[PDB]
């Protein structure tokens, strides 16, 4: 378990991000907060709900009501583009921490994804094995959530997804494979992958003819 | 100060052993708590487990059962053994602090960089290749599967067709393998005119495969 925070937030730098650590647990334990960057050190960011540690910029700004809590960061700056993550103490597990928030300072102009979807191959079939392809490219920032749907209802296992890697124009691109048993595959309506980039979310869909 | 740091092997065959140590700078292994966490997307950031310089442990209960946490006070060194891993462990680790005593209102401290961990197939295996049939341009393409290690070279009609073409990055799946795609946009106009063939190169295996693109029905 992680409770809850939202996988992207994105700002305009000097913009204000708000990162909402939610659910129920965040009512008995107070909550801290780490910040996570690649080839560098992690740091405690927040701690104690509103306590903030040494050397840490004031124009974070952390906050906590009823079962929810807060990290606003306040005229953010390039420099705070990381991976957040939120802490509660638990009496079993000693520690629960949160689903992650990544953090993105813009950067460029926005765009949206430009999405394709491959059914299985004949040959692959043939091969018993069967395989989705949802190919994400051509967006900013790197934040895509992507979520699969048998007829119209979640798949929970044989989902990879890559993390979105910066290509040559300065963009992103992301791959989602579904793997899937013959059958499985001509047994529902249609499939479906849906890849979700900021506010908008966007569906393509095929079935077994 | 006090500054912490690991070292780890980085790539690691599954099912057989992970070992990382952490080392700490200067002051004794006093009142803290020497931890080891992970990060990665997937299963986010998660506590591994930590430990006291008599010996006393505590380890994640989801993990309990593999995990195993030891110091060694002497050299000023804490470390942890993983035991049978899956690609699923493939993850950021990093060793870090807590205080001594009360724990309700305690965070880590004292971070390490750390060490990316990964976990991988045992063998060497060369990839599968499936055409990706297209349906005022249409998107057709390649899919390798199932290979190890990286990386693989994908060139379209031995590279001369070259406009349009993307390769897109590896996953690495819970196999312990790769897989990627990659996808050319061609004219519709084109189709049933000018065959599209996928070269794919897959040098530790000595796998070359070449394979035809073209709709069906």
């Amino acid at each position: 378990y992680e409770l809850t925070q939202p996988p992207s937030v994105s700002v305009s730098p000097g913009q204000t991000a708000t990162i909402t650590c939610s659910g129920d647990k965040v009512a008995s334990k107070n909550v801290c907060w780490y910040q996570v960057k690649p080839g560098q050190s992690p740091e405690v960011v927040m701690y104690e709900n509103y306590k903030r540690p040494s050397g840490i910029p004031d124009r974070f700004s952390g906050s906590k009501s009823g079962s929810t809590a807060t990290l606003t960061i306040r005229g953010t700056q390039a420099t705070d583009e990381a991976d957040y993550y939120c802490q509660v103490w638990d009496s079993f597990s000693t520690f629960v921490f949160g689903s992650g928030t990544q953090v993105t300072v813009l950067g460029q102009p926005k765009a949206a994804p430009s999405v394709t979807l491959f059914p299985p191959s004949s040959e692959e079939l043939q091969a018993n094995k069967a395989t989705l392809v949802c190919l994400i490219s051509d967006f900013y920032p790197g934040a895509v959530t992507v979520a699969w749907k048998a007829d119209s209802s979640p798949v929970k296992a044989g989902v990879e997804t890559t993390t979105p890697s910066k290509q040559s124009n300065n963009k992103y691109a992301a791959s989602s494979y579904l793997s899937l048993t013959p059958e499985q595959w001509k047994s529902h309506r249609s499939y479906s992958c849906q890849v979700t980039h900021e506010g908008s979310t966007v569906e393509k869909t095929v079935a077994p003819t | 100060q006090v500054q912490l740091q690991e070292s780890g092997p980085g790539l690691v065959k599954s099912s057989e052993t992970l070992s990382l140590t952490c080392t700490v700078s200067g002051g004794s292994m006093g009142g803290y708590y020497w931890s080891w966490l992970r990060q990665s997307p997937v299963k986010g950031l998660e506590w591994i487990g930590y430990i006291f310089h008599t010996g006393h442990t505590n380890y994640n209960p989801s993990l309990e059962s593999r995990v195993t946490v030891s110091v060694d006070t002497s050299e000023n060194q804490f470390s942890l053994r993983l035991r049978s891993v899956t690609a699923a462990d493939t993850a950021v680790y990093y060793c870090a602090s807590l205080p001594r005593g009360q724990l309700v209102n305690a965070f880590f401290d004292n971070w390490g960089q750390g060490t990316l961990v990964t976990v991988a197939s045992a063998s060497t295996k060369g990839p599968s290749v499936f055409p990706l049939a297209p349906s005022g341009t249409a998107a057709l393409g390649c899919l390798v599967k199932d290979y190890f290690p990286e990386p693989v070279t994908v060139s379209w009609n031995s590279g001369a067709l070259t406009s349009g073409v993307h390769t897109f990055p590896a996953v690495l799946q819970s196999s312990g393998l790769y897989s990627l795609s990659s996808v050319v946009t061609v004219p519709s106009s084109s189709l049933g005119t000018q065959t599209y063939i996928c070269n794919v190169n897959h040098k530790p295996s000595n796998t070359k495969v070449d394979k035809r693109v073209e709709p069906k029905s």
